[PDB]
């Protein structure tokens, strides 16, 4: 049953101990208040479940809470069932009172209301919509407000799942996509997103990737694309539904057309259709641009949108090797937005492909250039330090709430102020859960790009080559913008080399920003590091060292070398960072490689199993990326064969198969449509 | 409009004496007091020209990647003999094109124009020379343009290589005591293509013992139409025994039969039979 | 230079992709976002043209009011007879001009060209008709141009009007007993111009009694050269007595003297003498 | 003797009674302080003589003072002699102390210093240069400071004499132009002005006539021209001296050339020379204008100067009937100064002469748009009121200072707080001094354009026609700017009439400022008033009425009608306003009249005699305008004949002949050179 899985998750959540009763919700409101006063709320905060308990002996009330995404909230029904399951499943001391208050909070970023569902000790529930800007203000829930809230929770769950940097330790992610009828669940979610397309510019955007929110760049459009990635059988359905929306709601046509175009983007089967819809979308726009003298705010919205679509064409032409046409649109696109990073970037690509490297360098020069809530968690650092922030009363209270748990076993599962207990053990495998996972802990947040900050301090100190660390620190981390640029520089180096690049620099002086100078030097040092060989020297190298070497090799495009190092780093212990890079290179192989095989499906299946196990340990039961992998494997091997290959693996027990069978079941359901 | 003004101090003057103001700090420093400047300074024709380019490009893109594009022809080798070869292509695909011309090339267009490139996917190239390399390629003329690709190069077989002999078997006379099984085993020994029961473009030889009932034998009439040699089974045996393809006239169904005594088939070999 | 830019938002873009800023509030409202404008917007040739006009005007002014300008000729009436008139002009003034041509006009240029307009300020217009109005004018050709002005109109005298007779008096014979005083009184009675002692252009008649010593008389030789009638004093008396100008041939110094008895002068009148 | 006249004047000054001892000099300093703090000092205040006296009985010191112009101040010598004469000539009571302090103050507007010469009771003298901005500051007198002071006093004396609106009642004006050798005096004065030409822009300017000070418009250039008007025999000398200055001091050539050009302006004999010097002056300027990119402050100075010279050419061409050339310069001139009133004005004249009246009206539309010290004086108003502001102590003190004066006679000479005593009676004639002068009093200041404010209130009330008063009030007075415009409108009316002008107005709308609307209506009403006949109605009309009618007739260019009315107003009593207008029309006849005779020299001589007598009564012994008249009369009649005609007039006694002989003597001296 799909209910089976949900039940197990709801019973398997961690517990964070509130410092001061009330702090948790007071801080939530404060944080919302800030976001609203500042310019962008964005997605607002992740959903929270708060539990209020009474220690009988002392007169003291104490709280516990945890973070979660993926509960539906199309109305109170699903959150209430969840609260009901939580309360019914309690195991508590005689010293803990049976009066318990549970609150579920989900933030609606369309209305900027925090929806709080409160399940009382008398087992009755009340919902309030809190406007945090005007403190006292509570409203009543219209249908529209519920739909906005549903949409908020779904967008937030997709965006969060797909970016590890946004996940707090111990975050519980539910498989929002699962349901009674798989196909109907997915359709429900798709139609929800599509109907909300007109309000997409209110959905926040990632400013790493874009200056302003655009019809093309915003969280809603991103989440829709991410979801469609795992539901390819629903593409034709989706294009139709939008075709239908544009008929009922013609004033919003631009939004619906843009969604058609971005959904079909990068699907080779659908290129003729994409090109055709772009055509119908763009031509009207040049007209509508010249028919406003006001320069009304709608003028920037449209020019941005027009440039974003043109970018899509440019990219398409470039990928197909037609540089003359690419340069044609690429010109038009850079005029309409001089503020557009993407426009200059493609303009640089065009020049690079036409081998005119000075113009490219000019283009590059021309380009345009959060949450604190982790006090509760302490990293284990490979067993080299103790992580316990609890006081004795805090622990007494915690234990009272979890009677079924042996106290010493409980103490071992606490990391700082959070109890990382996972009771139903879904996803369990011995090698992962009883060894490597305990060491290291969840890998998420800004530090999650490598293991430098998760591993033994001694292990880092042991690294012979200082540059190896220095080029991989969280500070010197590249980031979307400079990463894209570094890429263009690599393209250039591949042709004429670093010395060549450097001459091009001074040719350009004849006809240079400091941030660019800094990249040249970074690039140089990375190329050097790339040449290094850690093998055959009768020198012992740690996993961390292999992993860092591999990340550098990816960066410099030495693919085989990178795969080799990354695998080597996994030999002595599991490395969630290296593993993910391996799966990613299988899922999305580099374009330059000539349909080369970097990894064989047996190796992939092995890694994929461990990764699913690692993810499940820390509550990620959603795993959109891993589904994408399973989907690719089912395409190659077939579903039944793939299942057998999984069953043949020695680490596989029943707990992990619950999870895998669910994911496989869902993928299978999608094949009939 | 385009109108020349003169400049005293940020105050500008017409030759009409009407005086237009402009910004003191925003005044172009190419200008000194008592210059003559000509304002207009803008152009509303250029926009039309730009709009024209935008659409030409959009139109080109649409045709090029938005329409149904006739695919390039794929040329394959069906079979190769000493004096001949049979070529075929994967079926033609034109999205919207009318097709005009399909043409074969070997070192140029001397090679002919396929009459029915649609209905018929093959051609036999007849006159050739033993053990000599050739090359062939297809060219496609469709409304939407001419595409072609993937020329191939093949070396005709020598006398001693029998791999290209493809036999279609006809009626055997039970009295003559030669069986289809014997012929097939023999064909296997010499490495020829397996035995057809039907006459195609690629059939080299029609093997036969029994003329009677010959009329109304569709295969025999096709064999004649295709100008394929009609030979007794002993011809295959002789090819095997002389380890090379041999003359066919001695084995015509009206030829003197004295030579057949020397090329009798051995009895069926069960090991080979059982194995396959 | 003249260079076309395109406009996104107050940011402007080259076809080179180099982006120039301009003022948000000072941006021309003929322009909407994504227009194409062409800046240059100024002209440094016009200044040269303007400088040229300034100087041409200054030069013209200087010549015209700054140089020495030849004045227009002034035409006056010296005397008028029945058949004739004498004209003069105030002396010519040319500041820098060479003078080329001076010319007389009456109803057009038929009138002649003065030979020495400088050395000689008069001319006599000879053939004419009694009691008939005429008009005359001068035209001046100088390097600096042609100026003329102030034409005049005069009516020749009738027979009975003696005001135009101007006598130059020569030698009187004491024996003949006619005195200069008598002649002058007579001239006064008839209203003629006072008596000259010297022959000029405007002299009508030379009055004389005594030929002897005639040679070496400069006045007599001038009178002859000028073709002036040389007459006895009794001619004047006869003009007075017949109340009109009369014939002169009867009074030539060689004419028959019978007629003189009839035109004797009365004795000098003292009242008139004393009065003047 | 020329000393004779000066002696008589110095003994003949009025006396103003100081309200509070010290007030007089404290207010002077204050007024200077203000002028300096405000933007333009201009000419600063007129010179003052202050007398300090001690009443013995009371312990009280009291002051007396008067205003004077025309004392030399090339150094202390002349002011000191004056103070010496004053003190030596005193007649005082036993009650007045013989200790007396005299101060002479002359303001130097080049350095902004007030030069005060103090003649002590011990008969010693000290000079101080007071900087009134920094109170305490006193300096010592350099030669340069004396020359600046000399120049200041001479410029101020010319400017004041020639504008009655600037003269306070009782101002004493000395004949600065008189001296031992007449020709040397005049030359001294001319060279002084010419050497100071480079500093002309520091000399103040009249802003009625010009927006900014220009090389052409400033008090120095005006005073030089005014002086040259009375010394025409010195023109050739002057042009030479400037020719010499330009050689010693070439960096100032622009100033010296401009002075040549303005001095020769409007002298028909000299037109060829003027045209030639303009030519040499202007051409270099177009170049020097285009050779500065800075637009440095020197750029406006030069452009203004360039436009001012061009204006002179334009005017010349127009007067000579050459409208094509006029329009040529007139164009160039209006470009170089768009701020120039004169430039638009000539541009309008050009159009009017070419009969294009709309352009003219456009031009007109385009055009760009003090001292309180009279508390001491009260007008007699034709004997209809008493004028006495003195207290009894004030009068006792005044009398003590003037022992030689019979007290009742003295009281009759006091007008408010000033004693209008003139002791030596220079200029006296019975009909003027013993009748009309006593009534009316001095006519000067802003009210001096007509007699409305000088005459009996009853006489004004008696005027039948309200418009007659209303169109002549000091408020509705025209003023230089609007007067010039009114003139152009008259030019237009003469051709097409007021109805025509009005159509031109609306044609122009097709292609109008309120100030212009107001002139149209004024013009209309003046034209109407012009038609009026005050004679033949068996209606008695006052002199005031005839005079007002005549002023209106001048305004509307009905010259003969105006002369007739003006003379009629003089029949019953002397009218200094009408008289001056008559003399002015003789001196400068209207251009339109065809060399017509408006007035015969006998009538002029009669009026001129009375005017000189009136002027002398109130201390104007300078009389630059009257000298101009005498000079014209000497040109027409010859000096000896003119003198006899003066002697033949019944009002002439010895006192007035002192004055007349001096003026005639001076003019005569100028004829040999």
């Amino acid at each position: 049953g799909y209910q089976f899985l949900n039940r197990d998750i709801f019973k398997s959540c961690p517990r964070i101990m509130e410092r001061q009763f009330g702090e948790c919700l007071h801080n939530r409101t404060h944080l919302i208040k800030d976001l609203i006063s500042s310019g962008n709320v964005g997605l607002g905060p992740i959903e929270i479940v708060h539990m209020s308990y009474l220690n009988k002996h002392e007169k003291e009330e104490f709280g516990e809470y945890f973070y979660v995404t993926g509960i539906e909230v199309s109305g109170p029904a699903m959150p209430v069932e969840f609260l009901e399951v939580l309360k019914s499943s309690k195991r508590i001391s005689k010293n803990i009172s049976n009066n318990i208050i549970l609150t579920y909070c989900c933030f609606n970023f369309f209305s900027n209301l925090d929806i709080r569902i409160r399940y009382d000790a008398d087992d009755t529930f009340q919902t309030t919509a809190i406007d945090c800007n005007k403190e006292t203000t509570d409203l009543t829930m219209t249908e529209k407000m519920w739909e906005e809230t549903f949409a908020s929770s779904v967008i937030r769950a997709i965006i969060t799942n797909t970016n590890p940097e946004l996940k707090p330790p111990g975050l519980v992610e539910c498989p929002f996509y699962v349901g009674k009828d798989t196909i109907s669940s997915c359709k429900k979610i798709i139609e929800l997103l599509c109907r909300f397309l007109p309000r997409s510019l209110n959905c926040g955007w990632d400013s790493t990737k874009s200056m302003q929110a655009t019809i093309v760049n915003n969280y809603l459009m991103y989440s829709l694309k991410s979801f469609i990635a795992i539901t390819p059988s629903l593409v034709d359905f989706t294009i139709d539904y939008l075709k239908g929306l544009t008929k009922k709601d013609p004033i919003h046509d631009i939004y619906y057309k843009t969604a058609m175009i971005t959904i079909l983007d990068h699907i080779e089967t659908k290129e003729l259709d994409m090109i055709t819809i772009l055509n119908e979308t763009l031509d009207p726009l040049l007209s509508l641009l010249n028919d406003l003298p006001p320069r009304d705010a709608d003028s920037a919205r449209l020019m941005n949108c027009m440039s974003d679509l043109l970018n899509i064409q440019t990219n398409f032409l470039l990928n197909r090797g037609d540089y003359e046409l690419a340069l044609g649109v690429s010109n038009t696109s850079t005029e309409l937005a001089l503020d557009s990073f993407e426009s200059w970037y493609n303009l640089a690509r065009c020049h690079i492909k036409k081998e005119e490297y000075e113009k490219a360098l000019f283009a590059i020069n021309s380009m345009p250039r959060r949450f604190l809530t982790s006090n509760y968690y302490k990293k284990p650092l490979n067993g080299t330090r103790e992580h316990y922030d609890l006081t004795a009363m805090e622990f007494t209270n915690l234990s009272g709430t979890l009677r079924n748990w042996k106290e010493d076993e409980l103490k071992r599962q606490i990391f700082g102020r959070i109890a990382m207990i996972n009771e139903k053990k879904i996803g369990y495998t011995k090698e992962i859960w009883d060894d490597i996972a305990i060491k290291l802990g969840p890998i998420c947040g800004p530090q999650s790009v490598n293991l430098i900050n998760y591993v033994s301090p001694q292990e880092v100190k042991n690294i012979k080559n200082i540059n190896l660390i220095a080029r991989n620190t969280i500070g010197k981390q590249l980031g979307w913008f400079s990463g894209k640029i570094y890429g263009l520089l690599m393209e250039i180096v591949n042709k004429i080399g670093w010395n060549g690049l450097l001459n091009i620099r001074t040719e350009a002086f004849m006809m240079c920003e400091g941030w660019l100078d800094d990249l040249f030097l970074d690039l140089y040092q990375d190329l050097k590091l790339s040449k290094i060989s850690l093998s055959n020297k009768d020198e012992k190298h740690s996993g961390l060292e292999w992993e860092l070497l591999g990340l550098i090799m990816l960066r410099t495009w030495h693919w085989e070398d990178a795969v080799a190092c990354l695998r080597t780093s996994i030999v002595a212990r599991f490395d969630p960072v290296s593993c993910q890079q391996l799966l990613k290179i299988y899922l999305q192989p580099p374009k330059n490689i000539q349909e080369v095989t970097l990894l064989d499906t047996d190796t992939i299946i092995s890694l994929l199993i461990k990764k699913i196990s690692y993810d499940c340990r820390y509550y990620n039961y959603c795993q959109i990326f891993n589904l994408q992998l399973l989907e690719k494997l089912c395409n190659e091997l077939g579903t039944h064969i793939l299942r057998n290959k999984i069953l043949l693996q020695p680490s596989i027990g029943d707990e992990i198969m619950v999870m895998i069978d669910a994911m496989l079941a869902w993928i299978a359901d999608l094949d009939h449509t | 409009x385009x109108x020349x003004x003169x400049x005293x101090x940020x105050x500008x003057x017409x030759x009409x004496x009407x005086x237009x103001x402009x910004x003191x700090x925003x005044x172009x420093x190419x200008x000194x007091x008592x210059x003559x400047x000509x304002x207009x300074s803008q152009n509303l024709e250029e926009e039309k020209k730009q709009r024209n380019h935008f659409k030409s490009i959009q139109a080109k893109i649409l045709e090029k990647y938005g329409t149904h594009k006739p695919e390039s022809p794929v040329l394959k080798i069906v079979n190769v003999t000493q004096t001949s070869c049979v070529l075929a292509w994967d079926p033609l695909k034109l999205g919207s094109a009318k097709l005009k011309s399909l043409i074969l090339y070997r070192k140029g267009i001397r090679s002919m124009v396929i009459p029915n490139p649609f209905k018929v996917t093959t051609t036999k190239i007849s006159g050739l020379s033993v053990d000599t390399p050739y090359e062939f390629q297809l060219k496609l003329i469709t409304t939407s343009g001419t595409l072609w690709s993937e020329k191939v190069i093949l070396r005709t077989h020598k006398m001693t290589d029998m791999s290209g002999i493809t036999v279609c078997l006809g009626p055997l006379d039970p009295l003559k005591e030669i069986s289809d099984l014997q012929i097939s085993q023999c064909l296997s020994h010499i490495g020829a293509r397996p035995l057809q029961r039907h006459v195609a473009i690629d059939t080299t030889h029609f093997v036969c013992n029994d003329l009677d009932n010959e009329e109304s034998n569709e295969e025999l009439i096709r064999a004649k139409h295709n100008n394929i040699p009609i030979v007794r089974p002993e011809w295959v045996r002789a090819c095997e025994v002389e380890k090379r393809i041999v003359g066919v006239r001695g084995f015509y169904l009206d030829a003197d039969q004295s030579i057949l005594k020397s090329y009798t088939f051995p009895p069926v070999n069960e090991e080979e039979l059982s194995y396959s």
